[PDB]
């Protein structure tokens, strides 16, 4: 959720200062890296009750 | 647009030919149909007598 | 004698914690219409913050 | 047990040849409809169109 | 282990700039 | 042997009228916008077998 | 004259660079990458200038 | 002239696609007779069982 | 014979060929100017073919779920019966 | 340049919403995969039923001349087996729809 | 007789889901045999 | 943040009232019948968990 | 001869037990190999889908195609002989 | 008395021989596949970039 607060957040900038800069690559890692971590801790839990 | 002439001629003649694969697949069951019930009819009668 | 009326106690608890159930099967389904029109709250916030910055 | 496994536990054959009676199945024997719909874009798609 | 068998069909949308 | 030959009978009639609950339910369950609706060829028509209320 | 031939080259160096992130999309999604889902008939279906 | 024409080609299409479904239709009640004669003739052989 | 149509517009084609698979291809083998009501007329189209798809799949879900309980119930019953008619 | 301002507002708003529409779709998109998960592990679940009535069944039928025996047991698994077919088909039939 | 009976039984009885002894086997409808 | 907070502790309690419906309920169905029917090590044993009513 | 032949009968038996778990395990493998062709289907799929969104002259009749649809046409064949595999296991 | 014993013996070698020839082929065809198919993975990336 904060995640997706701030890469939203980061299109009210004005169109000059609208920029691809340093943040929005590792906003957009930090999004993959949250979704592949709590997917892979849906497959242990699947794991321990079996 | 969404259609050249052949195109559109293929998309219906495609039609056509499918129907018709499916009619002479019926006209097959049919006759089938019939040569079943005349043999098995035919046998238990012939094992009553 | 015993072993129907254990029964009919453990039946009676199978009621009880579907009762439970289902009566936390509302709130959950209510918390998620709950987010969503609060979502849509801050959103409207948004366009009008757009709104007075020109 | 019901009656008609009864009545095919019994000598005489005044059962059914088909195994499923139609006062239990839910569905019929040999019915050849199934109100299938297609995927076309904007216009929904309705499952148990039968059971309505 | 490697997700290798399911693909989920999102990300963090941008489009060009 | 004629009891038999009556639940045949009632078999055949069950098997009807849940084929005519099926295909009217389905027709009823259409409704605007559906995927099936088409411009039929030849309604308004009346059947060889068609039978009285 | 002269701003009209530049005007030309222009808009296909738009169409040029918008082809390109196409191409790079297309040219980095492997499996695993999160983007991938079933497309029905795509193997047919074409549009080709 | 040439939407007149387009008409006039359009027209056997029409027309071969109703033949098609009369001719499917025919068919279908035919089979489906067929279907009630094996299942009388199924009771029939339920009797000497 | 097809011809120029310097712009491509390919989209009424991919919507057709989507929705039915058997038309075969559409290529060049051997006026240009939307107008306000075709912009809000297509992306309405849009918004409608959203909103109908994504009810489509709810609907889906909120069917499966009970058919699922409901049919491991019942095999789970009648695995039940049949061992105790064997014991 | 008050018609740049008509066209640029109007265009945003075309812009804000469909991102609203993006976000729907793809959360819907993932409880779909998750029902059809659902739908594969019932799937196989039924099969096991399936082995499991047939095998004691046919391990049931060698029977010595005397004691082959028409008892209730047995009309119950002929039920069981075909109910585990309908249940199958079905199964597949709603796995093709979603 | 009666023991063969038994314990075919008893094993049928005791075999579950998920235990040894379950194979697919095929065609048990059809045949039927019982006297 | 907070209803986010609400959400997970309703949801984590909900699955816990489906798994123990799942279990009592196959309790119901044993019978004198069912093949896993034992002696077992020790009846009447109060675990590490005693929550009352 | 009873005794003889009741050994036969059990090494036949043991040996019985051995090679269906064999062959259960060729089954597994089998399954294993029928998802990942259906992953690899969906990769090849979604790139052919999102690649014919260009501009108007960017449409274009490549090798790429050329091979694509070849691409589509082999896993189609792979995943179909694969499935043989295992209705003949 | 033999007749029996012999017919058993051949069923069950028979039932030997007919599984262990699917398993050799059941792996080789595995190993086949999987080679093919990452190869022209790899000339699909290569052609992309």
């Amino acid at each position: 959720s904060i995640v997706t607060d701030n890469l939203q957040c980061r299109e009210r900038r004005q169109h000059p200062d609208l920029v691809r800069d340093c943040v929005e690559i590792e906003l957009l890692k930090e999004a993959e890296l949250i979704r592949n971590i709590q997917e892979l801790l849906k497959r242990t839990i699947k794991q321990a009750v079996s | 647009s969404a259609s050249t002439p052949e195109t559109w001629a293929k998309f219906t003649q495609e039609h056509l030919y499918r129907a018709e694969r499916e009619r002479l697949a019926s006209v097959n069951l049919r006759n089938l149909i019939d040569c079943i019930l005349q043999d098995t009819s035919e046998d238990l009668r012939l094992q009553c007598d | 004698w015993d072993e129907h009326d254990n029964r009919t106690r453990l039946a009676e608890r199978i009621d009880t914690v579907s009762r439970w159930k289902e009566m936390l099967d509302k709130c959950l389904t209510d918390l998620d219409a709950e987010i969503d029109a609060l979502a849509q709250m801050k959103e409207s916030a948004e366009q009008n913050l757009q709104a007075k910055n020109l | 047990l019901p009656s008609a496994y009864t009545q095919r536990l019994r000598e005489t054959a005044w059962y059914d040849p088909i195994i499923p009676a139609q006062y239990t199945d839910p569905s019929t024997r040999w019915g050849s409809v199934l109100w299938k719909d297609r995927p076309i874009r904007g216009k929904e798609f309705a499952i148990n169109r039968h059971r309505f | 282990g490697a997700h290798t068998s399911s693909g989920l069909a999102t990300s963090g949308f941008r489009t060009a700039k | 042997f004629l009891l038999q030959e009556a639940r045949q009978r009632l078999n055949s009639d069950h098997r009807g009228k849940m084929e005519t609950l099926d295909i009217d339910r389905g027709c009823l369950s259409l409704n605007l916008t559906s995927p099936n609706i088409s411009l039929k060829i030849n309604p308004t028509r009346v059947p060889n077998g068609s039978t009285s209320l | 004259a002269n701003r009209a031939a530049q005007h030309e080259l222009e808009k296909d160096l738009s169409d040029k660079q918008s082809a390109y992130r196409i191409d790079d999309k297309c040219h980095h999604l492997r499996n695993t990458s999160d983007g991938v889902s079933y497309f029905h008939g795509v193997e047919r279906v074409d549009a080709t200038v | 002239r040439k939407v007149g024409e387009r008409l006039q080609d359009m027209h056997g299409w029409k027309s071969e696609l109703q033949r098609q479904v009369e001719e499917l239709v025919s068919e279908t009640e035919l089979l489906l007779a067929q279907k009630q004669r094996l299942e009388r003739a199924l009771d029939a052989t339920a009797g000497p069982f | 014979t097809h011809s120029l149509s310097l712009p491509w517009r390919p989209s009424t084609y991919y919507k057709a060929a989507s929705n039915w698979p058997t038309l075969d291809p559409y290529c060049t083998r051997s006026f240009t100017r939307y107008t306000p009501d075709d912009w809000y007329r297509s992306n309405l189209t849009n918004f409608q073919e959203s909103n109908t798809s994504r009810h489509n799949s709810e609907r889906l879900r909120v069917d499966t779920s009970r058919l699922i309980q409901d049919k491991y119930q019942q095999t789970r019953k009648t695995q039940a019966d049949s061992t105790q008619n064997l014991g | 340049n008050l018609a740049f301002t008509n066209r640029i507002a109007e265009t945003a708003d075309a812009k804000n919403k469909i991102q609203t529409h993006l976000a729907k779709t793809l959360q819907e998109i993932f409880q779909t995969e998750m029902t059809i998960e659902s739908i594969k592990k019932a799937i196989v679940e039924k099969s096991a039923f399936l082995k499991v009535a047939q095998t004691r069944l046919d391990e049931r039928t060698r029977r010595p001349n005397i004691e082959l025996c028409r008892d209730m047991a047995q009309l119950r698994l002929v039920n069981e087996v075909y109910e585990v077919d309908d249940t199958i088909q079905t199964l597949q039939q709603r796995l093709r729809d979603a």
